[PDB]
């Protein structure tokens, strides 16, 4: 998601989380980092919520646990229609996790003389406003010279600007090309209504001369036959290419999906919980046996 | 020669508005100004049989066998004497059913019908051929017809299409019969004396009436002495009532209860349509017909239907036309008191249902109304085989759309009706009569009892496909929602509406109703607001019609569609809600991409907010407003590359440009005008629109002088050409492949030239608050301003070079034009004191009028007022000029 | 008068071009001060910058759907061009066919290499649909691999998604004996 | 005789409704002609105003719809000329003369153009151009507050008695001049 | 070439009465102009006495037949030799309704067995040109107003299957309720009857209900009077199975010239009769007849 890559820089620099430039995507992020942004970015939007619990890391899985359910009820203070809950703060797809963080990110002679008169009444007035000008121009210049020290190094609206244009580019060159395939498919459908046409004609001609020469020879008749068995070659080939086309619709279907599992991640992730699933049993068992000490 | 130098004039705008204005009146209070200050109710016999030939059909394979006599007669020895020679006319009356068949089993209804109308045309060629024996014999062929109810769910229409022809029949009759009267000299009266009639057409009528009498079978006798009742305005006006209870007596003699039925039926069309005393001796045939009915009970249908086997629910179809032909006939103009009496007898009788039911369709609304509560028992008392009880609702539902009891009234009925109803478990059935039911409820009822109606309906649709099937049912039923229903909320209220529309399945359909539902909210919402709940719901089915849209659809339809979708959306008004707004906007955007004017639209209402927003602000601008206006600026142009048109879009920089200029945003600005002149390779040379191609050059060049207008306004940035970008716009110009017809590219040279004119003054014409003028920024002096002269010059000796091209492509007309407008233009300002501008000016007048194609006559006019203009100062040169100018001419 | 009348004038004169020289140097600090705003404006506000974003994202799933439908309905058309190539064929041998039928009963030696030939011309012709045919079942086995590769993983997620209801039991159960750990011992 | 003149008022976009005092204005029927600059954006606007007259003489401007609406126009009666242009169809707006040109392109005396967004009056010498700004205070940042404005004009002979209108609220103001036929 | 005459009675219905003076027109109408010997008419009246062929016994019957006796015959000629224009000559007659014959003018009854008959007989003795025409008329005569003045004879009649007289049938004759009624069985030659008919019982449907008319005429013979009737009516009065406890209405425009007031004279007789006969869905067949007896006024 490459702007909403670069926005991951843009929302630590606008959090002040550490901005390691070597993290470049979700794929980065502990997801520990991402609970400190959340620490922080919520003790900024709602501190009374945000500032009850530290950025720090819990090293107490529990601890954890009970941390992150507090940000899941954070959550729960809000509509946002998706589920909630700790399992989902370890192992997200990471459009979902992209999708909540914005939605945390929205809530931050005689005349002669007479016209000497005018004149210099006028040159009067215009130097009044002159000097006025000087002030505003020179005080303004003076803030205006205290921010551009206080000016953040920060991207140009150019860059995005670009990408922008290039993106442009890129999808209204699609759109033509769309338009010139839908010109090109009422093309084929009406080359294929005139072949309707002819070869309508061309088997009932067809079938009725093999038919009345047939009538002077059983070999015609063979011939005929040799027609018949072709022709059905020829349409079951037909029916064959349709249902071809189509499976291999569905193929894509298919990787459609493969695709869509891969943005779950689900197996890697469940790889995880496995062994965090181990090692909580060994952390229950010493507390298992810690109930049964005490 | 060098290029000779101009120079401007310069003006005193408040100067030139006191000699230019007006200075007008203002007027005073209260001081005058412009605007201070039978009956056609009887409904017709083409519609009821339209709607039966249509209707009853039937399942039995028809045929027709018939002796026929079309072609031959007798000729053999029989004894016979004059008496029976007057027999023997009859005989040929006889000799068709004496002669051979015609034989045809299994007839389809059209082949029928065919035959039927071969038979129709012997008829017409005996009339036609005055064979008016033969044509009584093709008229009994048609009573023998009428005889043949064997096919009897068919054989209404048998009868309605034999009764139409001897209708016709009847006719031509009495018009004969009248010709015979009538010596030729003019029509008699149609109150004609029975004496009138003439001794030899009494005779006449009186043997054709014999035989009619003398008819042997009762149906042809009956059936058609009923129209020789029309002739008997020849020979008795009272004889018609005579004969009228003598037909009621006479009919009695029909045991068979369809064709007497219908005796009756065609009786009562006729009695109506003569005159009004005949409706009572109709009175009279009904006080027969309970008898009738006493009958239709008894053994004639118990045996009948016994032998075929005939299911009474299909037989029942069959008679309902005939009773409402009589019931419309009867209840036309019927008192209340009579209608209620026919009640008594018909509640007298016994198994009634189908009775009740065709009254309840006739009889008047008021009557039916009032009684409505004692038709809940009555119907009660009724039994579906007698009649289906949900049929006396769905004709019922028609009534109580018409008219209602009292309200208290009406509610128990709810109950009565609903609950029954509710009860009934076909959902086709059940929607045939609820959807004519729907109507009333939505006239009185509210929204829980059209809650229920929803529950109870989303119930029995469970087969959704029928339901699917039963669209248009559904489609009527939200249509007379929608015009019962005039707050918009209390549907939001109700909710199972959208329920409702989830059940729907096809896009059109559903797309049909919100159509519906948007004209109507068009007509009860005339006021922007919002609801977020109201608009989650309405802004869902934007997105399902929207998504609905595939790229194929009839443009046009999706133009209409988008219009009414763009209507509403300036209803959306949140008031002070500025960013949400905003973000609703982003939404609308970020999704609805699928036309072009919606989102033309939408960019209208993004500039609408930000320019009132700088227009409340008023200096005040807070940091939130600065940032409010650099989003704003960088939504609407981002919507600018996706945009179709080209056109629109270079305004678009325009109007980018001047919003820019409202604040900040110079570099944005730039960047519109890169897109702008990138977009002039863009043009094409020719544009369809309508279907039809149009000339770019005009409607750019349109454009472009307006676009001047701002062009000298804006301040740029010696980090570039303060401009530069300007002459490259006008180099891309000049590089864009024009016509030679192009002169009018020179015409906005000359435009821009204008443009040079305002840079050329110490002070800018007018201004906005923050953005005043670029004279100061370079300094006007002799060295940055000769830049422009400069560049003025250049395109001067381009002028001059084209002009004379054009003394040589003969665009005579064309070129003088020209240059006689460019020589106007230089009179805004073109010294002449400078000697050197001054003889280009005289190069200009000659030149032109030497070949003279000029319009000199206008140049007389121009000249004498530039020598009125030379008056002034500046003048005093042109003065000189004009005086010395001579003048070559067309006059 | 004229003195005085040529006094006013050159002093309005003097201060007329003393006001250029200002403003010069009005120009000169305005162009200055316009330079700082455009550098200003250059780096625009975060605010905006969400819906640039926003825009791109909106950008990302068009542009995708977009490239999908290209590739879908691209070769759609090819589709639909070969089977109207097949129509082609289909009618110019029809047609040979038929015409060369006007001319196949010369002889019985004619007979006899027309009807080999038609034995020969429907076995080739078989040959080559019954290869397609085989690449039909060949993607229907494509089709078949990636749908049970499909509801396998599809388990998988499901599974996971009951692995991870366990692991909240285990981290629940975690949470209750912490409970009864402080309940009991301290 | 009975004529009525507004400028620009970009209905759906900028401005769309009349305002309330003018619509109470309104007076169907007696108009004989209905003139305006045109830029409203909806054709069904001029419907209505077809409803109020069957008079309409038009041209077209910005993104009013039927751009088949003149190039330019002219229209004559008694002994005045009455030559119409939306001003974008027109050389710059304040250019004096050049608009002057403008008459003499045509052969009229008059022009009505609405398109600069003040209301304005103006000749020196014979022959006069008038501007009537803006009927709805329709959007430029220009003019703080257009204060609603639209004249109409009784013709009579030699003369023709206008009047010139202007709103600020539940105040309306109005002005009216003669020309003289001078 | 050819000519043709034709006559013209003036009465439209060549119908005189008792008393009257006869009025005619004879036409003559052609192609050429007519050009005659003369022109010369009879008028006649005649009962015909056709005594049955077998009731009498055949060679006896028709010996004794009393053919067309002249009731009256007078004659006259009308024109002397003449000539006349072709499409139309008119030229007037009248005869004396005066016993210049046998009995004492009848009306014209087109009876069968008794014939009543009043005719006309032309001769043109045409120009040699063409030969001599020939041609006839037959009209009517009707009864002057009679010295007994009509009254009105209702008849009532009730019919179930035991009311029967000598039926063979009655067990084969389903159960039934009837009663039938006649308005006046006093009724005139050339105008209506009016009857009621009830149906108020029956175990059984019916096809057809027949209403029905017998006209019987009896001549006489020195040894004999042989009497035949013959039957010429019907109205079918039944379709689909009739209702019990109706009544049903009869109705008779007396038949035109087929029918007289009932005769009974020393040479002939004519009596009248109503017959019923009813053909029932079991088609058990059940009759009842009545005589009439019918006036003129």
């Amino acid at each position: 998601m490459e702007e909403a890559d670069r926005i991951l820089i843009h929302s630590l620099r606008q959090a002040g989380t550490a901005v390691p430039p070597d993290v470049q995507t979700l794929r980065a992020f502990t997801t520990e980092l991402v609970v400190e942004a959340v620490v922080r970015c919520l003790r900024v939007i709602n501190p009374a919520v945000g500032s009850g619990l530290s950025p720090l890391l819990p090293l107490a899985m529990s601890a954890r646990f009970r941390l992150a359910m507090s940000l899941a009820q954070a959550c729960m203070d809000l509509g946002y229609p998706l589920e909630l809950g700790y399992q989902n703060f370890l192992y997200p797809s990471e459009p979902d996790l992209r999708d909540l963080l914005l939605f945390l990110a929205e809530r931050l002679r005689e005349l002669e003389s007479s016209r000497r008169l005018a004149e210099i009444q006028e040159l009067h007035q215009s130097v009044r406003a002159a000097a006025e000008e000087a002030r505003r121009k020179e005080e303004v210049y003076k803030q205006l010279m205290s921010e551009l020290e206080t000016l953040p190094r920060d991207v140009s609206r150019l860059a995005y600007t670009q990408r922008i244009l290039e993106i442009v580019g890129n999808i209204r060159k699609q759109k033509e090309e769309i338009t010139k395939i839908l010109s090109d498919t009422k093309e084929l459908q009406k080359e294929i209504n005139s072949l309707s046409g002819k070869l309508d004609r061309t088997f009932a001609v067809t079938d009725e001369l093999v038919f009345k020469d047939a009538k002077k020879d059983d070999a015609v008749r063979k011939a005929y036959k040799y027609l018949a068995a072709l022709h059905e070659n020829c349409s079951q080939l037909i029916q064959t290419i349709e249902d071809t086309g189509t499976i291999m619709r569905e193929v894509r279907d298919l990787e459609e999906q493969i695709e869509t599992e891969l943005g779950k991640k689900t197996l890697s992730n469940l790889e995880k919980i496995r062994e965090d699933y181990r090692a909580l049993r060994q952390e229950n068992a010493g507390l298992l046996g810690r109930v049964r000490e005490a | 020669m060098a290029v000779f130098p101009w120079h401007s004039r310069n003006r005193n705008y408040k100067a030139e508005f006191a000699s230019c204005r007006l200075e007008a009146v203002p007027l005073e209070f209260g001081d005058y100004h412009p605007l201070k200050p039978v009956g056609s109710d009887f409904e017709p016999w083409t519609n009821k049989r339209g709607e039966i030939l249509a209707r009853y059909t039937t399942t039995e394979k028809l045929s027709i066998n018939l002796f026929m006599g079309s072609e031959k007669g007798k000729a053999g020895t029989a004894t016979l004497a004059m008496s029976e020679k007057v027999r023997t006319r009859l005989e040929e009356l006889d000799d068709f059913e004496e002669g051979s068949q015609k034989e045809l089993l299994n007839l389809t209804q059209q082949d029928y019908v065919n035959r039927i109308e071969e038979l129709n045309q012997s008829l017409k060629d005996a009339w036609a051929s005055d064979q008016k024996v033969k044509a009584l014999k093709i008229v009994i062929q048609c009573s023998k017809l009428l005889s043949d109810t064997s096919v009897i769910q068919f054989y209404p229409s048998k009868f309605v299409l034999i009764t139409d022809i001897l209708d016709t029949f009847g006719k031509l009759v009495y018009e004969r019969i009248f010709s015979m009267c009538v010596d030729s000299r003019s029509v008699l009266p149609d109150h004609f004396s029975p004496e009138n009639a003439n001794d030899t057409a009494k005779e006449t009528c009186l043997n054709w009436f014999f035989k009619i009498a003398s008819i042997r079978e009762l149906i042809p006798r009956f059936y058609v002495e009923a129209s020789i009742l029309k002739c008997n305005k020849f020979l008795s006006k009272t004889g018609i009532s005579e004969c009228l209870p003598r037909l009621t007596c006479m009919i009695r003699g029909i045991g068979d209860p369809l064709v007497s039925v219908y005796a009756r039926a065609y009786l009562c069309r006729v009695g109506m349509e003569v005159a009004p005393h005949l409706k009572e001796t109709l009175n009279k045939n009904f006080f027969d017909f309970l008898l009738t009915f006493k009958q239709i009970h008894g053994d004639t249908v118990q045996n009948q239907l016994v032998v075929q086997g005939v299911e009474l629910p299909s037989y029942l179809p069959l008679y309902p036309p005939a009773m409402d032909w009589i019931f419309q006939c009867i209840s036309y103009h019927a008192p209340e008191a009579l209608l209620t009496e026919m009640m008594e007898r018909c509640k007298k009788l016994g198994n009634n249902a189908l009775l009740l039911n065709s009254v309840m369709s006739a009889f008047r609304a008021e009557f039916i109304a009032t009684r409505s509560m004692d038709f809940i028992g009555m119907i009660k008392e009724c039994d579906e085989s007698g009649f289906p009880k949900h049929l006396l609702f769905r004709s019922l539902g028609l009534n109580l759309a018409l008219a209602d009891p009292p309200e208290s009234d009406r509610l128990q009925i709810l109950n009565e009706a609903w609950k029954v109803i509710t009860k009934l478990k076909n959902p086709q059935d059940y929607i045939n009569c609820a959807e004519v039911w729907v109507e009333y409820t939505c006239k009185h009822f509210t929204k829980r009892e059209v809650n229920t109606v929803l529950a109870d309906v989303i119930k029995h649709m469970t087969p959704d496909r029928a339901f699917e099937d039963s669209y248009p049912q559904l489609q009527l039923i939200i249509k007379k929602v929608i015009a019962h229903f005039h707050d918009f909320s209390v549907l939001f209220s109700v909710e199972k509406f959208l329920p409702f529309l989830d059940m729907f399945q096809k896009e059109s359909v559903r797309v049909e109703v919100c159509k519906c539902i948007m004209d109507a909210f068009i007509k009860h919402q005339q006021e922007p607001t919002k609801d977020p709940v109201i608009l989650n719901a309405l802004l869902h089915v934007c997105k399902t019609m929207h998504d609905s849209v595939n790229a194929l659809t009839l443009e046009d339809e999706k133009r209409m569609l988008s219009y009414l979708i763009n209507g509403f959306i300036k209803m959306v008004s949140f008031g002070r809600d500025f960013e949400q707004q905003l973000s609703f906007y982003v939404e609308s955007r970020s999704m609805f991409c699928n036309l072009e004017p919606v989102l033309v639209q939408l960019i209208h209402s993004v500039n609408r907010l930000a320019m009132e927003t700088r227009k409340v602000m008023k200096g005040n601008h807070s940091r939130k407003t600065a940032a409010f206006v650099r989003a704003c600026v960088a939504y609407c142009f981002i919507t600018i590359p996706s945009l179709a048109g080209i056109f629109t879009r270079l305004n678009l920089y325009l109007h980018s440009g001047q919003v820019a200029l409202a604040n900040q945003c110079l570099s944005q600005a730039d960047a519109f005008f890169k897109a702008a002149i990138s977009l002039v390779p863009e043009v094409p040379k020719m544009i369809n629109i309508d279907g039809k191609m149009r000339p770019s050059e005009s409607f750019l060049l349109e454009f472009l002088c307006n676009f001047f207008s701002t062009l000298l306004i804006v301040p740029d940035h010696p980090e570039h050409g303060v401009l530069f970008l300007v002459r490259e716009l006008l180099n891309v110009i000049q590089d864009y492949t024009w016509e030679d017809n192009s002169d009018e590219k020179i015409r906005i040279y000359t435009c821009v030239l204008h443009l040079l004119s305002a840079m050329s003054q110490e002070t800018y014409l007018y201004h906005i608050d923050k953005v005043d003028s670029n004279d100061s920024l370079y300094g006007g002096d002799s060295k940055f301003l000769a830049e422009n002269n400069k560049l003025c010059e250049t395109v001067m000796a381009q002028i001059l070079e084209h002009l004379k091209t054009l003394a040589k492509d003969e665009a005579l007309k064309r070129q003088s034009s020209l240059g006689l407008s460019f020589f106007n233009s230089i009179l805004a300002h073109g010294d002449l004191r400078n000697n050197k501008l001054n003889q280009l000016s005289v190069n200009l007048w000659h030149l032109a009028q030497r070949h003279g194609c000029a319009d000199t006559r206008t140049m007389v006019k121009t000249l004498e007022y530039i020598k009125k203009q030379s008056k002034q100062p500046d003048m005093t040169h042109l003065t000189e000029l004009a005086l010395r100018l001579p003048l070559q001419t067309r006059t | 008068a004229m003195t005085h009348d040529e006094d006013l004038d050159r002093r309005y004169n003097m201060e007329k071009e003393k006001l250029y020289k200002i403003r010069l140097l009005q120009a000169r600090r305005n162009r200055e001060i316009a330079i700082l705003h455009r550098k200003i404006d250059e780096v625009p506000s975060r605010a905006e910058l969400i819906q640039y974003q926003k825009r791109f994202i909106e950008l990302y799933r068009q542009i995708s759907a977009v490239h999908k439908e290209t590739k879908q309905f691209f070769t759609l058309y090819n589709t639909l061009d070969d089977k109207k190539v097949y129509l082609e064929k289909e009618i110019s041998l029809l047609n040979s066919i038929h015409e060369n039928f006007s001319q196949a009963m010369a002889s019985p030696a004619a007979r006899d290499q027309f009807l080999r030939q038609m034995e020969q011309i429907v076995e080739g012709i078989k040959q080559s649909r019954m290869k397609m045919e085989k690449k039909k079942q060949e993607n229907k086995m494509r089709r078949d691999q990636l749908n049970d590769q499909y509801l396998e993983l599809l388990e998988k997620q499901r599974l996971y998604f009951k692995t991870v209801k366990e692991f909240k039991e285990e981290g629940r159960k975690n949470e209750m004996l912490l409970s009864k750990v402080k309940a009991k011992a301290s | 005789m009975l004529v009525l003149v507004l400028g620009d008022l970009h209905i759906p976009h900028r401005c769309n409704s009349l305002p309330a005092k003018f619509k109470k204005l309104l007076v169907p029927g007696k108009i004989q002609h209905i003139l305006c600059t045109g830029n409203l954006c909806t054709k069904e606007s001029y419907d209505y105003l077809k409803t109020l007259a069957g008079d309409v003489h038009i041209v077209r401007g910005d993104f009013d719809e039927n751009l088949n609406y003149p190039e330019q126009k002219v229209v004559t009666v008694g002994q005045f000329k009455i030559g119409l242009i939306h001003g974008h169809q027109v050389i710059p707006w304040g250019d004096m003369a050049s608009l002057a040109l403008l008459q003499r392109q045509f052969d009229v005396d008059i022009l009505i153009s609405g398109h600069t967004h003040k209301f304005e009056a103006f000749e020196h010498e014979n022959k006069f151009y008038i501007n009537p700004g803006s009927a709805t205070g329709a959007y430029n940042a220009l003019e703080t507050n257009i204060i609603p404005s639209f004249v109409l004009m009784d013709i009579q002979a030699s003369t023709v008695v206008t009047y010139v209108y202007q709103l600020i609220g539940d105040d309306v103001k109005v002005e009216r001049i003669e020309y003289k036929k001078p | 070439m050819g000519t043709a005459l034709d006559i013209k009675i003036k009465r439209a219905n060549k119908v005189y009465h008792a008393g009257e003076v006869l009025s005619g027109v004879v036409v003559i109408s052609s192609k050429d102009s007519v050009q005659h010997q003369g022109v010369s008419l009879t008028m006649e009246g005649t009962v015909n006495l056709q005594l049955s062929a077998k009731s009498v016994g055949v060679f006896e019957a028709f010996y004794n037949s009393v053919k067309p006796i002249q009731i009256i015959n007078s004659t006259i000629e009308m024109v002397k030799p003449g000539k006349f224009p072709s499409g139309k000559t008119e030229i007037p007659f009248e005869f004396p309704l005066h016993l210049k014959g046998n009995k004492v003018l009848y009306e014209t009854y087109h009876g069968v067995f008794v014939n009543i008959q009043y005719t006309l007989r032309c001769d043109m003795k045409r120009s040699l040109l063409a030969k001599d025409l020939t041609k006839t008329c037959e009209f009517i005569v009707h009864s002057a107003p009679q010295k007994g003045k009509f009254t009105p004879s209702p008849v009532d009649f009730t019919i179930t299957p035991e009311t029967l007289q000598n039926v063979k049938e009655r067990a084969l004759l389903p159960k039934f309720l009837l009663r039938g009624h006649l308005n006046s069985t006093n009724c005139v030659i050339t105008q209506p009857l009016t009857g009621e008919l009830v149906v108020e019982s029956s175990e059984a449907a019916i096809r057809s209900v027949e209403l029905q008319l017998v006209r019987v005429e009896t001549c006489g013979c020195a040894e004999g009077y042989a009497r035949d009737a013959t039957e010429i009516q019907n109205i079918q009065i039944a379709d689909g199975d009739v209702c019990r406890g109706l009544s049903v209405p009869i109705y008779m425009v007396f038949p035109r010239l087929f029918t007289c007031p009932t005769l009974e004279t020393t040479n002939f007789k004519v009596e009248f009769e109503v017959n019923i006969v009813v053909l029932l869905h079991p088609d058990h067949l059940i009759t009842e007849n009545f005589p009439l007896k019918l006036c003129r006024i």
